[PDB]
């Protein structure tokens, strides 16, 4: 895999792909 | 954190994997 | 607003748009 | 869970907010 | 709900989620 | 180009990519 | 409408342009 | 307009809702 | 069709829509 | 990571996220 | 091909890497 | 190339079509 530059919803999409059925938590600063 | 890191810098899928449940 | 089927990455995109900075958890296993 | 509420069944944006932190 | 920062197609996705079966119109400037 | 099924948010994303600055209407009720 | 043309059936990018303003 | 506002500034879902048919 | 400003995954989505069943190749620099 | 169904634009988005700068081919015909 | 591996059946991110250049 | 052109400048769907298989 390659390093990623992910903003906004793109990060969430990436988390979705990486975590699959495990799901994930999305915790931005502030 | 990861949300900022991935956007202001870069991050890896391996880093992301840490955020799975 | 509406009620509609939100699945998969679309579901997490919707969570990302509703929750934003609050963050969210996507936990398909429950 | 969220999948049952929003994917299998339908949910509103308000219901989606149930899964915010 | 939280305020949104939406460019490009992200806005259209948001309109899609917000409007559901009502649909929507997308009317950029110029 | 091609013909293919475009549904849901993908349909509006496609409209957003075909129409762009012209804008578009997405009116599923007809 | 657009859903019938493009989702239920298939449409081209040109047909999609029918729904531009 | 809303397309510009959401991108150059911010906008709310409530603002967006005004653009539904 | 209108000209496009497409970065990141948005380009890939556009290629997907344009190429349909033909598929496509995505070849960034470096 | 996980195994999951990746279809359509989601498949190419996933390729775009796994391959990135390497680029990729999406060749549904095989 | 990729569609059979990843859409019709399921694939891992590693298998997806098979389609990188 | 096209990936850069579309992002740093603009590109057309017709240009993109050149990248189909
Ligand atoms: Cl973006
Ligand atoms: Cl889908
Ligand atoms: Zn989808
Ligand atoms: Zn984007």
């Amino acid at each position: 895999f390659v390093n990623q530059h992910l903003c906004g919803s793109h990060l969430v999409e990436a988390l979705y792909l990486v975590c699959g059925e495990r799901g994930f938590f999305y915790t931005p600063k502030t | 954190g990861i949300v900022e890191q991935c956007c202001t810098s870069i991050c890896s899928l391996y880093q992301l994997e840490n955020y799975c449940n």
